[PDB]
């Protein structure tokens, strides 16, 4: 019952400054260190520095000493990372995570980990999505299987969400990687397969959520006979 | 700083195999002190957190099934999956605690193999919303094939498209070890509407000779 609950996804311009925060609970925030940690896209992980949240006391990988600046407030249980002049290098997930304090010691494993938040540095504005139906071709339908699906298009930063008819529907949905379209703004869909003789009667309704947007769009997707 | 280095960046073993991926680092992690090794594994499934795995080299984290071990001692260590099963695909990487600055190991990427599956193939025509305004996708979905390697043309008028198509591909399945794959195929409304026979043609193992699926504008 342990978790570390990480901010929202941050778009932020070059050379400005963004602060992600680790919210604790379910234990006692200054018995146990915060760390902290950098995955770029595919890659591996770089250990960017830890905090001692109970003497507030921070220490640095030389790596990121400039880059990063750790605090923590024991009022809230909440850890904070702050990454200063960023440039595109630094977009980026960022995870805290808790390593033991036993014996005296932080030379521990990371027992915990937060979810991560995602940083996009980028000079473009936020945009929110136009969600399009996706009804299948008529031969896409043959055999008693049929799949159909949502277009979420034209949004800017990811990452965007999306469940159907609320998360009743999970069985057979394939949410796809978004990708960059040559506007510089993202598209991605997202599908599910069902029996074909559903597609007059049953609702399906993907659910889209694009948080830095604010945009919440619940799209049914009805068949089209042509 | 110690430098962490794995082998090999990714393999493919089927359900119920044995496999072992190495981990080796440029200083001994053995603290003489206490005869421990300073070395963590961490499982690193798709969308999702690393998640601690083995620690001491050879200690499982609570909860963590017996068919993972670690071992070894000092530079050279090894994660063995004795019976691997189909979730366990993911990304495997290693962590010495020993000495500051922390540092882990690039990751083995370890994907499950499986018999060849043929794609099933649908296509969607662009909504009338969209056509509103002023912009015509047209999306191509390649549906729970294996293996990942599968190539997609699109053809209009049975004029072959370039430079005006995208496509994603989803993580394998942690159940059925599947792939699937979507094309998005961009036009104007102008040009949609000048042309009959949209057609997404896929080739994969599991096809004798490649598929087409089309449609025609208004008839669909
Ligand atoms: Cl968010
Ligand atoms: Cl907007
Ligand atoms: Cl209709
Ligand atoms: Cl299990």
């Amino acid at each position: 019952q342990v978790q570390l609950q990480q901010s929202g996804t941050d778009l932020v311009r070059p050379g400005t400054s963004v602060k992600v925060s680790c919210k604790a609970s379910g234990y006692a925030f200054t018995t146990y260190f915060i760390e902290w940690v950098k995955q770029r896209p595919g890659q591996g992980l770089e250990w960017i520095g830890v905090i001692n949240p109970g003497s507030g006391i921070p220490n640095y990988n030389e790596m990121f000493k400039g880059k990063a600046t750790l605090t923590a407030d024991k009022s809230s249980s909440t850890a904070y990372l702050h990454l200063s002049s960023l440039t595109s290098d630094d977009s980026a997930v960022y995870f805290c995570a808790r390593a033991p304090y036993y014996y005296g010691s932080s030379y521990y494993y990371f027992d915990v980990w937060g979810a991560g938040t995602t940083v996009t540095v980028s000079s473009a504005s936020t945009k929110g999505p136009s969600v399009f139906p996706l009804a299948p071709s008529s031969k896409s339908t043959s055999g008693g299987t049929a799949a159909l699906g949502c277009l979420v298009k034209d949004y800017f930063p990811e990452p965007v969400t999306v469940s159907w008819n609320s998360g009743a529907l999970t069985s057979g949905v394939h949410t796809f990687p978004a990708v960059l379209q040559s506007s510089g703004l993202y598209s991605l869909s997202s599908v599910v397969t069902v029996p074909s003789s559903s597609l007059g009667t049953q609702t399906y309704i993907c659910n889209v959520n694009h948080k830095p947007s604010n945009t919440k769009v619940d799209k049914k997707v009805e068949p089209k006979s042509c | 700083d110690i430098v962490m280095s794995q082998s090999p960046s990714s393999l493919a073993v089927s359900v119920g195999e044995k496999v072992t991926m190495s981990c080796k680092s440029s200083q001994s992690l053995l603290y003489s002190s206490n005869q421990k090794n300073y070395l963590a594994w961490y499982q690193q499934k798709p969308g999702q957190s690393p998640k601690l795995l083995i620690y001491w080299a050879s200690t499982r984290d609570s909860g963590v099934p017996d068919r993972f071990t670690g071992s070894g001692s000092g530079t050279d260590f090894t994660l063995t999956i004795s019976s691997v099963k189909a979730e366990d695909l993911a990304v495997y990487c290693c962590q010495q605690y020993y000495n500051y600055p922390f540092t882990f190991g690039a990751g083995t990427k370890l994907e499950i193999k499986r018999t060849v599956a043929a794609p099933s193939v649908f296509i969607f025509p662009p909504s009338d919303e969209q056509l509103k305004s002023g912009t015509a996708s047209v999306v191509c979905l390649l549906n729970n094939f294996y293996p990942r390697e599968a190539k997609v043309q699109w053809k209009v008028d049975n004029a072959l498209q370039s430079g005006n198509s995208q496509e994603s591909v989803t993580e394998q399945d942690s159940k059925d070890s599947t792939y699937s794959l979507s094309s998005t195929l961009t036009l104007s409304k102008a040009d949609y509407e000048k042309h009959k026979v949209y057609a997404c043609e896929v080739t994969h193992q599991g096809l004798s000779s490649p598929v087409t699926k089309s449609f025609n504008r208004g008839e669909c």
